């Protein structure tokens, strides 16, 4: 119910308990630095190629319901941007995943928009911890994170079976 | 369980190996520079992003 | 005087006229959906934007 | 601390200056999107002249570069506060009076500030007149060729006070 803060011999720990320490600082560091772009790249990916979705009485129609959505996408993104920092995705799944399936179901989140929104924020993510994205690279130094890239598809995969 | 709360763990990562301080910051202790900041935060509403989207939604972006 | 503390014209432009409204953000007299805010508040450095425009500056983006 | 002005306050407001719809929608242009011009002003700014940051230039290190982000945010909302009263007392008060000098100072270079400069210039007018490409203005259509010269009034402002 506090902020941690994790330095010193204690993170040397943590960099030493998760494999490939050093870009996996770097990896979080992709997905929280451009979370805003990350989750609205994605919504609006889900919309231009389903556009009914904006469309009156849409899922994403109306400021309050899209902003609902951003919001939505924002917190599945940090939590698997958690995982990828402790390397499991046991707080993901009791946490965010646990009963969401149901949540959805009965509001009316269609899951064809979600599991669209989710895929184009892997592809997003694993752009960037590749340095494939085209309008912004990492400041890192040069060399494979394809591990890490696979590893932090296999997060948001779980996102999108448990929808 | 899902908690309904909006919270979510937020992640910061700080790599102040050059030297420069803020006033303030230095939560925890080391000699490298390195820290990694996590709490947990309600993720708010923000309808001017929620108004660009619903704008601007089919132009392609970012080489994407 | 430009007093060197970094404080600067906050302003905040709302239009609410959907009839969404947030719990606790009645902080004028109205009920057309518009208000403008206005604070004071000292500017932040910001070390990622700083990494990411001293590695990306010769990237043309949005069509400039 | 914060001022909020609604209602009948800001019903007068709008009517002591003018074009007032038009003219709250150019102010929630600038400051929706104050990261992006001043990120994209300050790295046109050295793509036109790398040597910027090179060893010792301008913006070479996180620090200078950071100051300097900070100074063009701070401008800029100086400027966003300009156009929402429709003068530029404040601006000229607390922001441009003894600034030339302090830069002289610190040899903050006025190449370099007067092309950050001219960017953000450029880039809200874009914005105000539907010339943004990648992001356009939720509003109604029409003309805000008004509101463009007299923004760039304040711009200009910050340009010949800095020179
Ligand atoms: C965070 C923003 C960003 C920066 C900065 C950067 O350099 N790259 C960025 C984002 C990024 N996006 C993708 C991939 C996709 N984005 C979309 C949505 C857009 N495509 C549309 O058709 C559309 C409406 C017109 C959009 C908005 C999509 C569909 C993808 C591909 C996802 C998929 O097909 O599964 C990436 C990945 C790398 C790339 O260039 O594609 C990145 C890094
Ligand atoms: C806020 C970001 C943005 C969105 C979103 C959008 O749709 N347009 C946006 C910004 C924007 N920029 C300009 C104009 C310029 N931008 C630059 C800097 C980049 N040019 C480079 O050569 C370079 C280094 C490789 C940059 C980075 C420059 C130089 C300009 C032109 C300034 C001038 O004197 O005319 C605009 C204005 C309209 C346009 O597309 O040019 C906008 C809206
Ligand atoms: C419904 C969930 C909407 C939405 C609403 C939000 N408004 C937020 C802050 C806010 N709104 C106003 C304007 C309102 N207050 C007034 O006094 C009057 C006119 C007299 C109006 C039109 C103000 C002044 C504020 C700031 C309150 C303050 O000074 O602290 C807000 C908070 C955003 C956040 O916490 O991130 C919300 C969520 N937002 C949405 O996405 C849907 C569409
Ligand atoms: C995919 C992730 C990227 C890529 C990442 C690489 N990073 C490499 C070395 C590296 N990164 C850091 C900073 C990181 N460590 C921390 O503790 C934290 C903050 C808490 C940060 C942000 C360090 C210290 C290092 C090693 C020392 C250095 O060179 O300064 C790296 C080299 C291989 C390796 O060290 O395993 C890579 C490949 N590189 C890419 O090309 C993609 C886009
Ligand atoms: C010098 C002006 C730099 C710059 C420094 C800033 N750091 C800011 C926040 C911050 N930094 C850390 C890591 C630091 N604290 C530690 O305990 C250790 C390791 C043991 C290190 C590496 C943390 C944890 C934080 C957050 C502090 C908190 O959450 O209470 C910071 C933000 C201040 C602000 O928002 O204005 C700054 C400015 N930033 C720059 O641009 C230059 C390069
Ligand atoms: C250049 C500025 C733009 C352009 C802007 C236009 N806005 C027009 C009318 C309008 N805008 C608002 C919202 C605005 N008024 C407020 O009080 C606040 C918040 C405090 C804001 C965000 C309203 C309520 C209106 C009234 C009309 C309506 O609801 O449709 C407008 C029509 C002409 C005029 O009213 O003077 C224009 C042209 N339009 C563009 O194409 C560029 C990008
Ligand atoms: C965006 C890609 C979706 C979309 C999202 C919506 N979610 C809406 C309400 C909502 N979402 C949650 C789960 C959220 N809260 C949490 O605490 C956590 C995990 C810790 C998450 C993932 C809840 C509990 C709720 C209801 C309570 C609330 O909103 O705070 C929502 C509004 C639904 C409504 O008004 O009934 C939307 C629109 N909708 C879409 O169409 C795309 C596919
Ligand atoms: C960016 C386009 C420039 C660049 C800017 C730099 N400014 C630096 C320090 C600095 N800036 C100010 C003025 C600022 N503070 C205020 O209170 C206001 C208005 C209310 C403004 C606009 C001051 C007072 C200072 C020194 C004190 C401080 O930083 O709080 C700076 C660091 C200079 C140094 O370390 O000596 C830079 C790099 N530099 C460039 O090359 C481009 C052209």
């Amino acid at each position: 119910g506090k902020a941690a803060y994790v330095g010193g011999a204690d993170l040397q720990a943590l960099k030493k308990f998760v494999s490939e320490g050093n870009k996996r600082m770097d990896s979080v560091n992709a997905i929280v630095s451009n979370a805003s772009c990350i989750v609205s790249d994605s919504v609006s990916g889900m919309v231009c190629e389903n556009p009914s979705l904006i469309a009156p009485n849409g899922g994403v129609y109306t400021n309050r319901k899209m902003a609902a959505c951003l919001r939505d996408a924002e917190i599945i993104l940090r939590y698997v941007s958690y995982s990828l920092l402790s390397g499991d995705s046991s707080v993901l799944e009791d946490r965010c995943l646990n009963g969401l399936k149901e949540t959805y179901a009965s509001l009316g989140v269609p899951a064809a928009g979600n599991a669209r929104t989710i895929s184009i924020m892997k592809a997003t993510v694993i752009g960037f911890i590749t340095n494939n994205s085209q309008q912004k690279k990492l400041s890192t130094p040069a060399g494979d994170c394809s591990a890490l890239a696979s590893e932090v598809g296999g997060y948001f995969d779980k996102v999108s079976s448990a929808l | 369980a899902m908690k309904k709360d909006s919270k979510a763990p937020c992640v910061e990562v700080f790599d102040e190996r050059d030297g420069c301080k803020a006033a303030g910051t230095q939560k925890a202790s080391g000699d490298d520079g390195f820290c990694v900041k996590v709490s947990m935060k309600a993720i708010g509403f923000n309808a001017a992003e929620a108004a660009s989207v619903t704008k601007n939604y089919g132009i392609k972006r970012f080489g994407a």
